[PDB]
C-alpha cells in the first residue's frame, strides 16, 4: 500500500500549492454579488399579481 | 420510417357511397391524431374532418357535416372516412394529415400522399391578395396572409401555420404557430406576424423552393385555408 | 382553450393510464430478502423458481410475490435501506453450519431499525443436516462460551432460536421461525401463510379494530 | 283514514 | 510507511496552518450592517397530484416551464408547471430510482438508481413516444445524481466512491474521478460547466475538474455524511447540507468555512439544498417535515416552507427565480412562489 | 308548553346538536381534505355526510316540537323534510352495516381482499347503499298531505302496516343481525395465535359499538310498532306519541355518537386531526 500513500502525499502536496485569497475579499464580493442581483430576484421581493405567472 | 398511404379512389356514380381508408406505419398511431383535407383540381386546400386521440372528439366542416363519418381503428393502425351521397362538388385531392397536441408539439408535421376521387358566417376567413409572384433565384420573396379576426390567443400563442406544396408532391410544413420553425427544413425560411397580417419571409431563394403556398389558422374549427399564393421561376 | 383542449384530453388519458397502472401494481406483495453472505440466499431464491439488485417475482396461490435480493450492494446500508419501506415482511436467512456473531449483529441492526419497527421478520434456518453432523463432531459452544447445557441437537437449535428471538423489542412485530435442510420443497407454504398472517394483521391495524 | 300526526321521523 | 505517514501528517498540518492564517474574520462579522430579508412567506400556488409512491427527485427544465419528477412507481413524468397538465409518462425498467436530470436543450431526460445503470431518454423523437437512447453501465455502486453538461457529456456520481464523466455518443467512460473514501451522494455542475464538486459520505466535499480529471480541493468541516450540495450562482461558492442537522457554506478561493446554519430547535438532517437567483435565500430541505428558509448572509430563519405531509426529498428553484418546487414522500409536488 | 316528554326531547336534541355539529364538521374536513383517499376513508366520509345531514335537519324537528304541529311552511317543505331525514338516517344505518360487513370480510378472506379490493369497489357499494336508501325513502314522498283542521293545520298522514313492517325489517333485523354476527366472528377469529395480546381490545370495541347501536334504535322501533298496535284516541296512545319525540331524539343522538365511535378509533386519523386542531 506504499503506492496509495505516495498518491495521497502527492495529492496533498498539489493541493497545498494553491494560492489562497483572504476570506474578507470572498465575503466582500459575495455580498456584492448578492446585492447586485437584488432587483432581479422575485422571491425576496413579492411579485405583483398581474405579473405573477402562477396567479 | 414514417409513411402514410391511402386507398379507395376512383370514379363514383352520382348519389352513391364509398369508404376511404388512411393506412399508417412507422409511428405510434394510437397516440396521434389524424386530419383530413381536400384539394380541388384547380383551387387550393380545404378542411374535411378530424378525430382526436382515443376517438374522443370528432369535428366536421359546415359543408360536409351530417354526410360523412370519420373513424379510427387504433389496433389496425388505419384511419377511416365513410362518405355518402356523392354530389358534384366532392371531387378533389383528399390528403391524410398527422397531428399531435401538447406543449411544444408540431401539428400537421407529416402529410400523406393523397387519393383521387371523381364524381360527375362566423367562420374565420383567410385571404391573400398575391396569387402569382414571379421571381428569379437568389432574391428574397415574402408572402402575405391576412386575417378577418385576430389569431393571437390570450396565452400568447398565435395559431397561423405555413405550408408549402411543391408541384407533383404533397404539402409540407415550414413554419408552425407563425414563429417557430419546422424540423429538417433549411434555416433560410422564416416567419412573422402580428394580430391579422402575417408574412412568411424567405431568404436566398433556390430552384427547389418553387410551388404554391398555403396559410392555415388554428384558433377554432373549422380550419379554413387561404386561396393560395404561387411562386414561380422568372 | 383553442388548441389546449387536446392537451387536456391527453393529460386526462395519461392520468387514467397512471391510475390503472397503480391499481394493477398495488396487488403485488413485496418481500425483502436479507442476510449474511453465502447463507443460502441463492438456493432459496432458486427454490421458488425464476448487478446491484436481483428482483425475482413469481405467483403462488393467486398471490404475487416479489423478492429483492439486495445483498450484492457493496455500500452503506443506511443510505439506501430507507427506500425498502412498505414491504410486507423481511426474509432473513442464516447459515448455521459456518461460524456467527456477524449474523447476530446484522439481525440486531435490522430488527431495531427505525423504518422496520412494524414490519415483521421471517427467520429462515438452513443446513440442518450439516449442523447436526457438526454437533456429532464438535460441541456447539465454540462460538457460544456463555452457553451451558446438553449438546443435544434439539436443545442447541432451541438455544440458537432463543438468541435470535431475544433481539426484538417491538410487541407489534413478530418473528416467524423455521427449519430447513436444503432438501425440503415445502418452504413456499411457510412464506405464503406468514404473508397471509401479516396481511391480516396490517388490515386489522389499518381499520382501527386492532 | 282517521287522523294521525307524527313529528317527522316516520 | 512510517515516514510516509509523518509526511502526510505534516502536510495536513501545513495546509491547516495555511487556511488558518488567512482567516482574519468570519462572514458574520462583516455582514452585520445589512438589512435582513425579514419574514419571507410563501403560498402553495399549485399542487400537482400525479404520483402514488415516494418522490425522490424533481429537476426544473431549462425553460423554467417543465418539471420532471421521479418516484418508486417506475414513472418519470414531465409536467407543465403553468397549467398542471401532464405531457409525458415514461415507464422505467427499474422502479428503484433516486435521481433525475433534464437536458439543457430539453431533448433528453436521465434517471438512475439502484440498478447501477444511468438511462438516457430521448424526448423529441420523430416516431412519437419516448424511447431509450442509451444505457450507461460502468459503476459498481448505486448512482446518486446525474447532471447534463450538454446533449453529449453527462457526469454521474455513484455510490462506489468515485465519480465518472460519460459520453452519450459512444457510452464509454471518458474520465473517472477517484479519491473519496465514503459514498458520494450529491453532485452539482458549475454555471460555466468547467468544474464541479461531489458530496461523499465521509464528511468531505471535494472540488473536481471535468477536463483535467484531477482533484483540486478538499473540504473537511462536517461531522456526518453529506446528503446534498449546490453551487452559489456566482460559481465561486457552494453550500452543503449533511445529516448532522446543519448546512455549511464554503468558498472556493478561501478554501475554508463561512457560516454554519444551525438552530437548536432543529434536529433532523438535510435532504436538499438550493439557492435563488440573487443567492440571498438558501432554501434547504429537512427531514423534520418542513423546509426552512435560510438567509445566506445572516444565518437566520426568514420563514418556514411547511405544508408537506412527509419528509421532503428534493428542492429546486427555476432558472428565472419565479418559483420553487419541493418533492416529498407523500407523492405530492407542491410548487410554491 | 308544559309536558315532561317535550322538554326532555328538546334538551336531548340540543345536546345532540352541540355534540354532533363540531365533531362531524371536524371529521369531514380532516378525512376529506387533510387525509388521503384510502379504501377505509370512503365509509367514514359517507357516514359523516349522512350524520351531518341529520344534524342539519334537526332544527326542523326542534321547531316542530316547539309548536307541536301547525306546519307554518308550504306543502313542499312537509313533502321534502320528513323524507330527507329518513334518507339520511337510513343511509347512516346501512353505512354502519357495510362497515361491519367489510370488517368481517377483510379478515375471513385475506387472499381475496388484496386483489379485488380498491376505492372503486367502495364507491360502488356506497352508491348502491344510497340508491337503496332512496328507494326506501320514496314511499313517504307520495303519501303526505295537509289536513284542513282548524286555522292552525298540522301536516301529516292501510299501507301504514306495510311501510312500517318493511321499515322495521330492513332497518332493524338485518343490520343488527349482520353487525352481531360479523363482530362475534371477528372476536372468535382473533383468538387463534399471535393475537392473544389482542381480543381484549377488539372484544371491548365490538361489544361497545353493538351495544350503542342496539340501545340507540330499539326504543324507536318498539314505539313505532306500538303505534300500530295501540289504537288512537286513547291516553296510552297519547303518551306513546308524546315519548315518540324522545325516541326520535335518541335516534338522532345515535348519529351524533357515530363519529366518536367509528372515526376516532383510527389512531392515525385522530393524530392528524389533533395536529390540524
Amino acid at each position: 500500500s506504499i503506492a496509495q500513500a505516495r498518491k495521497l502525499v502527492e495529492q496533498l502536496k498539489m493541493e497545498a500549492n494553491i494560492d489562497r485569497i483572504k476570506v474578507s475579499k470572498a465575503a466582500a464580493d459575495l455580498m456584492a454579488y448578492c446585492e447586485a442581483h437584488a432587483k432581479e430576484d422575485p422571491l425576496l421581493t413579492p411579485v405583483p399579481a398581474s405579473e405573477n405567472p402562477f396567479r | 420510417d414514417v409513411q402514410l398511404v391511402e386507398s379507395g379512389g376512383g370514379l363514383v356514380q352520382p348519389g352513391g357511397s364509398r369508404k376511404l381508408s388512411c393506412s399508417a406505419s412507422g409511428f405510434a398511431f394510437s397516440s396521434f391524431g389524424m386530419h383530413w383535407v381536400r384539394q380541388a383540381p384547380e383551387k387550393g386546400l380545404e378542411w374535411v374532418a378530424y378525430i382526436s386521440s382515443g376517438s374522443g372528439t370528432i369535428y366536421y366542416a359546415d359543408t360536409v357535416k351530417g354526410r360523412f363519418t370519420i373513424s379510427r381503428d387504433d389496433p389496425k393502425n388505419t384511419l377511416f372516412l365513410q362518405m355518402t351521397s356523392l354530389r358534384s362538388e366532392d371531387t378533389a385531392m383528399y390528403y391524410c394529415v398527422r397531428s399531435i397536441y401538447y406543449y411544444g408539439s408540431s401539428p400537421f408535421d407529416f402529410w400523406g400522399q393523397g387519393t383521387t376521387l371523381t364524381v360527375s358566417g362566423s367562420d374565420i376567413v383567410m385571404t391573400q391578395a398575391t396569387s402569382s409572384v414571379p421571381v428569379t433565384p437568389g432574391e428574397s420573396v415574402s408572402i402575405s396572409c391576412r386575417s378577418s379576426k385576430s389569431l393571437l390567443h390570450s396565452n400568447g400563442n398565435t395559431y397561423l401555420y405555413w405550408f408549402l406544396q411543391r408541384p407533383g408532391q404533397s404539402p409540407q410544413l415550414l413554419i408552425y404557430r407563425m414563429s417557430n420553425l419546422a424540423s429538417g427544413v433549411p434555416d433560410r425560411f422564416s416567419g412573422s406576424g402580428s394580430g391579422t397580417a402575417f408574412t412568411l419571409t424567405i431568404s436566398r431563394l433556390e430552384a427547389e423552393d418553387v410551388g404554391v403556398y398555403y396559410c392555415m389558422q388554428h384558433l377554432e374549427y373549422p380550419l379554413t385555408f387561404g386561396a393560395g399564393t404561387k411562386l414561380e421561376l422568372k | 382553450s383553442a388548441e389546449e383542449r387536446a392537451a387536456l384530453e391527453r393529460s386526462k388519458a395519461i392520468e387514467k393510464n397512471l391510475k390503472e397502472d397503480g391499481i394493477s401494481a398495488a396487488k403485488d406483495v413485496k418481500l425483502l430478502l436479507l442476510g449474511a453472505d453465502n447463507s443460502g440466499k441463492s438456493t432459496i431464491v432458486k427454490q421458488m423458481k425464476i448487478t446491484g439488485i436481483v428482483e425475482t417475482h413469481f405467483t403462488f396461490k393467486n398471490l404475487h410475490f416479489r423478492l429483492f435480493d439486495v445483498g450484492g450492494q457493496r455500500s452503506e446500508r443506511k443510505k439506501w435501506i430507507h427506500c425498502f419501506e412498505d414491504v410486507t415482511a423481511i426474509i432473513f436467512c442464516v447459515d448455521l453450519s459456518d461460524y456467527m456473531h456477524e449474523s447476530l449483529m446484522l439481525f440486531d441492526s435490522i430488527c431495531n431499525n427505525k423504518f422496520f419497527i412494524d414490519t415483521s421478520i421471517i427467520l429462515f434456518l438452513n443446513k440442518k443436516d450439516l449442523f447436526g453432523e457438526k454437533i456429532k463432531k464438535s460441541p456447539l459452544t465454540i462460538c457460544f462460551p456463555e452457553y451451558t447445557g446438553p449438546n443435544t441437537y434439539e436443545d442447541a437449535a432451541a438455544y440458537i432460536q432463543a438468541q435470535f428471538e431475544s433481539k426484538n423489542r417491538s410487541p407489534n412485530k413478530e418473528i416467524y421461525c423455521h427449519m430447513t435442510c436444503a432438501t425440503d420443497t415445502n418452504n413456499a407454504q411457510v412464506i405464503f401463510d406468514a404473508v397471509t398472517d401479516i396481511i391480516i394483521a396490517n388490515n386489522l391495524r389499518g381499520c382501527g379494530l386492532y | 283514514y282517521s287522523f294521525k300526526d307524527m313529528p317527522l321521523x316516520r | 510507511l512510517d515516514q510516509l505517514r509523518q509526511e502526510a501528517e505534516q502536510l495536513k498540518n501545513q495546509i491547516r496552518d495555511a487556511r488558518k492564517a488567512c482567516a482574519d474574520a468570519t462572514l458574520s462579522q462583516i455582514t452585520n450592517n445589512i438589512d435582513p430579508v425579514g419574514r419571507i412567506q410563501m403560498r402553495t400556488r399549485r399542487t400537482l397530484r400525479g404520483h402514488l409512491a415516494k418522490i425522490y427527485a424533481m429537476h426544473w427544465g431549462t425553460d423554467s416551464r417543465l418539471l420532471v419528477s421521479a418516484s418508486q412507481d417506475g414513472k418519470l413524468i414531465i409536467w407543465d408547471s403553468y397549467t398542471t397538465n401532464k405531457v409525458h409518462a415514461i415507464p422505467l425498467r427499474s422502479s428503484w430510482v433516486m435521481t433525475c436530470a433534464y437536458a439543457p436543450s430539453g431533448n433528453y431526460v436521465a434517471c438512475g438508481g439502484l440498478d447501477n445503470i444511468c438511462s438516457i431518454y430521448n424526448l423529441k423523437t420523430r416516431e412519437g413516444n419516448v424511447r431509450v437512447s442509451r444505457e450507461l453501465a460502468g459503476h459498481t455502486g448505486y448512482l446518486s445524481c446525474c447532471r447534463f453538461l450538454d446533449d453529449n457529456q453527462i457526469v454521474t456520481s455513484s455510490g462506489d466512491t468515485t465519480c465518472a464523466l460519460w459520453d452519450i455518443e459512444t457510452g464509454q467512460q471518458t474520465t473517472t474521478f477517484t479519491g473519496h473514501t465514503g459514498d458520494v451522494m450529491s453532485l452539482s455542475l458549475a454555471p460555466d460547466t468547467r468544474l464541479f464538486v461531489s458530496g461523499a459520505c465521509d464528511a468531505s466535499a471535494k472540488l473536481w475538474d471535468v477536463r483535467e480529471g484531477m482533484c483540486r480541493q478538499t473540504f473537511t468541516g462536517h461531522e456526518s455524511d453529506i446528503n446534498a450540495i449546490c453551487f452559489f450562482p456566482n460559481g465561486n461558492a457552494f453550500a452543503t447540507g449533511s445529516d448532522d442537522a446543519t448546512c455549511r457554506l464554503f468558498d472556493l478561493r478561501a478554501d475554508q468555512e463561512l457560516m454554519t446554519y444551525s438552530h437548536d430547535n432543529i434536529i433532523c438532517g438535510i435532504t436538499s439544498v438550493s439557492f435563488s437567483k440573487s443567492g440571498r435565500l438558501l432554501l434547504a430541505g429537512y427531514d423534520d417535515f418542513n423546509c426552512n428558509v435560510w438567509d445566506a448572509l445572516k444565518a437566520d430563519r426568514a420563514g418556514v416552507l411547511a405544508g408537506h405531509d412527509n419528509r421532503v426529498s428534493c428542492l429546486g428553484v427555476t432558472d428565472d427565480g419565479m418559483a420553487v418546487a419541493t418533492g416529498s414522500w407523500d407523492s405530492f409536488l407542491k410548487i410554491w412562489n | 308548553w308544559n309536558e315532561p316528554p317535550v322538554i326532555l326531547s328538546m334538551v336531548i336534541l340540543s345536546l345532540t346538536f352541540l355534540l354532533g355539529l363540531p365533531g362531524n364538521g371536524l371529521v369531514l374536513w380532516v378525512a376529506g381534505l387533510k387525509m388521503q383517499r384510502t379504501v377505509n376513508t370512503i365509509w367514514f366520509l359517507h357516514l359523516t355526510l349522512a350524520d351531518l345531514l341529520c344534524c342539519l335537519s334537526l332544527p326542523f324537528s326542534l321547531a316542530h316540537l316547539a309548536l307541536q304541529g301547525q306546519w307554518p311552511y308550504g306543502r313542499f317543505l312537509c313533502k321534502l323534510i320528513p323524507s330527507i331525514i329518513v334518507l339520511n338516517m337510513f343511509a347512516s344505518v346501512f353505512l354502519l352495516t357495510a362497515i361491519s360487513l367489510d370488517r368481517c370480510l377483510v379478515v375471513f378472506k385475506p387472499i381475496w381482499c388484496q386483489n379485488h379490493r380498491n376505492v372503486g369497489m367502495a364507491c360502488s357499494i356506497c352508491g348502491c347503499i344510497w340508491v337503496v336508501a332512496f328507494v326506501m325513502c320514496i314511499p313517504v314522498f307520495v303519501y303526505r298531505e295537509i289536513f284542513t283542521t282548524d286555522n292552525h293545520n298540522r301536516c301529516g298522514y292501510t299501507p301504514l302496516v306495510a311501510i312500517t313492517i318493511t321499515r322495521l325489517v330492513v332497518g332493524f333485523l338485518l343490520p343488527s343481525v349482520i353487525m352481531i354476527a360479523c363482530y362475534s366472528f371477528i372476536v372468535f377469529r382473533m383468538q387463534r395465535g399471535r393475537f392473544a395480546k389482542s381480543q381484549s381490545k377488539t372484544f371491548r370495541v365490538a361489544v361497545v359499538v353493538v351495544a350503542v347501536f342496539l340501545v340507540c334504535w330499539t326504543p324507536y322501533h318498539i314505539f313505532g310498532v306500538l303505534s300500530l298496535l295501540t289504537d288512537p284516541e286513547t291516553p296510552l296512545g297519547k303518551t306513546l306519541m308524546s315519548w315518540d319525540h324522545v325516541c326520535i331524539a335518541l335516534a338522532s343522538a345515535n348519529s351524533c355518537f357515530n363519529p366518536f365511535l367509528y372515526a376516532l378509533l383510527g389512531k392515525d386519523f385522530r393524530k392528524k386531526a389533533r395536529q390540524s386542531i
